[PDB]
DNA sequence: TAATTCCCCCCCTTCGGTGCTTTGCACCGAAGGGGGGGA
């Protein structure tokens, strides 16, 4: 529906292309020949000064390749929520990206959707294409098919006004409160309805509290480890004094010396435990500000993450345990954790988060495409300094 | 002749008119050659005479053409380049002979007058006007404009590359069993056919090229081995680089050092063991590129070793997709590494080195990971796959490093090879306090105005020592206090600090640094037997 | 003098950004300079 126009003052994407492997190159060439043959893309020349990267991914249990375009710089330069999806037994995601390849794109705008395919050993200069139809990945592409979308799943929606469906990018999140053998049947009926006309469990999500250590005997080192935690926790939870636990930390003593706890200190410790078992009060979601997601590595295939909009005001805290590449591959686990966090964030709030990845840049850019299996790409930045003692979470 | 290929439409940036730069006085020997070349081009129709209806002008000049008695005519189009719209380049790298495969027949071809065979957009021809000044003095000057792609313009190479690809595609469609490498106008053709049937295919390719207005003169048509291609000499079963000549002088300037370092870097792709760090350190702090630089003793040794390395004939081999890629890494010390990529023992596909220093503080494991990543990326461009690594690090060392590191890191399929020196970590910090050792509560503060500070400590037994400092910042007194604790203690020691900066530096287990204080602390940490570091809020 | 353009690599230097609290010190990342190679 004639997308038209970029953001005022912006120019367009000018991102270079990263090298690929032989299998990805072969798959991309095979896909692009067929795509050009059907009029979806057209060859262009060097007079177009815009470019975006592309690559390929093999979807799980399908034994076929899919082509992905990094349309992240185009989205930020382009001009122009169901709060019941989190409370749902079973939620399924379906691919509806193949629908966009029938609506043509505006003649004025298709110059911005340019990409280049490299060659092995630089035997030939790269081949360039541009899109003639709506592409998969752009933020303005689903916002055009939306008016036509409001009418496709209506013969399935008004029949049962209990199922909640919400669309992000090329993905359809559908949720009900049916049994795992009947929700699947309803999803199959939806699949059939889609075919003729042209498994998540959100209720098992919980926050991760902050736990103070429990012990019978406390050394000077143990008390020092605790006061350093209470001082940091006082930022999130105003009202913690931690002024009697530091009174028995006066003077120079051996780190392994046992200090008996004063009853006043015991009362203070119990009260501070009590003020740590309750949720933080005074945190709300601002729809205008952006989300930030921090990830910390805990070892033995364990990771922790925090989602917040303002510092010390956490919207969500969680922990991820490994299942693939067990204590053998770290980039694989980090990629899976990033995908899981992004999926969780789209179901709530609605905006994808910006990640503070605890990795070096070069290794991530080298190996992240070998395990990615989603169709969206969140924006991310890399941290370099050690975060902290990292035992807060 | 001129190709019948379509022209690429180009335009100027909004608000810009066009160059009007006058021509600088040219020398007579250059003027005569320019006049002759222009007369021939006008006879062939590559340039057009222009009159008083064109207000634009741009200076022209000429240079010599490699190993020939001919001239190359160039135009200084810097202003037009400034006002010309932006392009996207399509050349993304250079082919490498190690990525080639063994073929039974090979031919190398070159196109004569490459740029002058591609037309230029008609509406853009008025901005390319130039004038050829008269010999000494006579006429005001003959003014021309370009009908084809000029040499010196920012858009010519991409246009020519795209046009050449467009021309070549139909022939490659009908002959999928013939390998063609194209770089600008240079063509390498390889086939598994007999020589008699290879010559006929080459003649058909030449006729196809001629039908599009591109000529391939017999002077630059190579038919017998060895073949000169992209700076390499290709033989039926091996390849090598064209001869590399190193300057041999007694007085060295900064420019000579720069050129020698560049030549050694170029030669390090097939000759194993090239080191340039000792020569490269001399470039720091120097300003003028004509200043005599006295060679040190660590640089003369490097030069003598590299000179001996290049005295032996060294060749590579071609790629065999039916076998495995093996990359073996060795350490040379002082943050330098070498690597060899091969498929069969003692037959290198290629060699290389890595000597980048990233970060203020590092150890041997991080540099090894960086080298592995660089080799992985390079092997994907040339061969499209990742090789098997032979690393001089024990599996237990890597296992105990990557599990306790706060970042995420990985190394592809690799196995340990026992070749000294090995990679290892030189000290480890205790996870629990040591029972029966001093505590050493240290502290250090400084004043930001007078830039003065102090760094002291105190222990549980009762020992104290205070040392005033000068010309130090706030985050240096903490390191000095930690060093004081490490110095005035025994072999096993607990340490309690108030600073996260020093603790974060120390916990990464560095062994080299750009700071002398950190280098002192590293040696004091290696010296001790059991160390525990603890942090406490102020 | 002496004059040009595009691409790949290496090595050294400046300045901007960030962000921890230390409001400017310390660390990192891009762009620019020099050199090599190709056309
Ligand atoms: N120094 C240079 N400046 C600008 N363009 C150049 C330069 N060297 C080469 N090129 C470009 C323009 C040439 O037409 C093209 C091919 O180079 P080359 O084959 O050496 O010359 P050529 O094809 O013009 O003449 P020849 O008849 O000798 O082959 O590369
Ligand atoms: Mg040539
Ligand atoms: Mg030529």
């Amino acid at each position: 529906t004639v997308p038209v126009k970029l953001k005022p003052g912006m120019d367009g994407p000018k991102v270079k292309q990263w090298p690929l492997t032989e299998e990805k190159i072969k798959a991309l060439v095979e896909i692009c020949t067929e795509m050009e043959k059907e009029g979806k893309i057209s060859k262009i020349g060097p007079e177009n000064p815009y470019n975006t990267p592309v690559f390929a991914i093999k979807k799980k249990d399908s034994t076929k390749w899919r082509k992905l375009v990094d349309f992240r710089e185009l989205n930020k330069r382009t001009q122009d929520h169901p709060a019941g999806l989190k409370k749902k037994k079973s939620v399924t995601v379906l691919d509806v990206g193949d629908a966009y390849f029938s609506v043509p794109l505006d003649e004025d705008f298709r110059k911005y959707t340019a990409f280049t395919i490299p060659s092995i050993n630089n035997e030939t200069p790269g081949i360039r294409y541009q899109y003639n139809v709506l592409p998969q990945g752009w933020k303005g592409s689903p916002a055009i098919f939306q008016s036509s979308m409001t009418k496709i799943l209506e013969p399935f929606k008004k029949q049962n006004p209990d199922i909640v469906i919400y669309q992000y990018m090329d993905d359809l999140y559908v949720g009900s409160d049916l049994e795992i053998g009947q929700h699947r049947t309803k999803i199959e009926e939806l699949r059939q309805h889609l075919l003729r006309w042209g498994e998540l469990h959100p209720d098992k999500w919980t926050v991760q509290p902050i736990v103070l250590p429990e012990k019978d005997s406390w050394t000077v080192n143990d008390i020092q480890k605790l006061v350093g935690k209470l001082n940091w926790a006082s930022q999130i939870y105003p009202g913690i004094k931690v002024r009697q636990l530091c009174k028995l930390l006066r003077g120079t003593k051996a780190l392994t010396e046992v200090i008996p706890l004063t009853e006043e200190a015991e009362l203070e410790l119990a009260e501070n435990r009590e003020i740590l078992k309750e949720p933080v009060h005074g945190v709300y979601y601002d729809p205008s500000k952006d989300l930030i997601a921090e990830i910390q590595k805990q070892g033995q295939g364990q990771w922790t993450y925090q989602i917040y909009q303002e510092p010390f005001k956490n919207l969500k805290t969680g922990k991820y345990a490994r299942m693939r590449g067990a204590h053998t591959n770290d980039v694989k686990q980090l990629t899976e954790a990033v995908q899981k966090i992004t999926t969780e964030s789209i179901v709530i709030w609605g905006k994808t988060p910006k990640f503070k990845l605890p990795i070096q840049k070069e290794t991530w850019e080298t190996w992240w495409t070998e395990y990615w299996q989603a169709t969206w790409i969140p924006e991310w930045e890399f941290v370099n300094t050690p975060p902290l003692v990292k035992l807060w979470y | 002749p001129i190709s019948p290929i379509e022209t690429v439409p180009v335009k100027l940036k909004p608000g810009m008119d066009g160059p009007k730069v006058k021509q600088w006085p040219l020398t007579e020997e250059k003027i005569k050659a320019l006049v002759e070349i222009c007369t021939e081009m006008e006879k062939e129709g590559k340039i057009s005479k222009i009159g008083p209806e064109n207000p634009y002008n741009t200076p022209v000049f000429a240079i010599k053409k490699k190993d020939s008695t001919k001239w190359r005519k160039l135009v200084d189009f810097r202003e037009l380049n400034k006002r010309t719209q932006d392009f996207w380049e399509v050349q993304l790298g250079i082919p490498h002979p190690a990525g080639l495969k063994k073929k039974k027949s090979v031919t190398v071809l070159d196109v004569g007058d490459a740029y002058f065979s591609v037309p230029l957009d008609e509406d853009f021809r008025k901005y390319t006007a130039f004038t050829i000044p008269s010999i000494n003095n006579e006429t005001p000057g003959i003014r021309y404009q370009y009908n084809v792609l000029p040499q010196g313009w920012k858009g010519s190479p991409a246009i020519f590359q795209s046009s050449m690809t467009k021309i070549l595609e139909p022939f490659k469609k009908q002959n999928p069993d013939i390998v063609i490498y194209q770089y600008m106008d240079d063509l390498y053709v390889g086939s598994d056919l007999e020589i008699g049937q290879h010559r006929t295919k080459i003649e058909e390719l030449r006729q196809h090229l001629l039908r599009w207005g591109l000529t391939t003169p017999d002077k630059k048509h190579q038919k017998e081995p060895p073949f000169l291609w992209m700076g390499y000499e290709l033989h039926p079963d091996k390849w090598t680089v064209q001869p590399i000549v190193l300057p041999e002088k007694d007085s060295w300037t900064v420019n000579d050092i720069c050129k020698l370092v560049g030549k050694l870097n170029w030669a390090s792709q097939i000759y194993p063991g090239i080191k340039v760090r000792q020569l490269s350190k001399l470039l720091r702090g120097t300003k003028a590129l004509t200043e005599v630089i006295p060679l040190t003793e660590e640089a003369e040794l490097e030069l003598a070793e590299n000179r001996e390395i290049l005295k032996e004939p060294v060749h590579g081999v071609y790629y065999d997709p039916s076998k495995d890629l093996i990359a073996e890494i060795q350490k040379q010390g002082q943050g330098q590494w070498t690597y060899q990529i091969y498929q069969e023992p003692f037959k290198n596909l290629k060699t290389g080195k890595y000597a980048r220093m990233r970060g203020a503080h590092t150890n041997d494991v991080k540099q090894l990971t960086e080298a592995v990543q660089k080799i992985t990326t390079e092997s994907i461009v040339i061969w499209g796959k990742t090789p098997k690594f032979k690393l001089p690090i024990q599996k237990e060392t890597w296992e105990t490093w990557w599990t306790e590191y706060w970042q995420a890191t990985w190394i592809p399929e690799w196995e340990f090879v026992n070749t000294p020196p090995l990679v290892k970590l030189w000290y480890q910090l205790e996870k629990e306090p040591i029972v029966g050792a001093e505590t050493f509560y240290v502290d250090g503060a400084a004043n930001r105005e007078t830039k003065l500070g102090k760094a002291g400590y105190v222990t549980n037994k009762g020992r104290q020592k205070v040392v005033p400092l000068t010309n130090t910042t706030n985050q240096k007194t903490e390191l000095q206090a930690i060093y004081l604790a490490l110095q005035d203690s025994g072999l096993e020691v607990n340490i309690v600090t108030n600073s996260q900066y020093a603790l974060g530096i120390i916990q990464a287990q560095p062994d080299k640094s750009e700071s002398e204080l950190v280098n002192q602390i590293i040696e004091q940490l290696i010296k001790k037997e059991k160390v525990y570091l603890a942090w406490v809020p102020a």
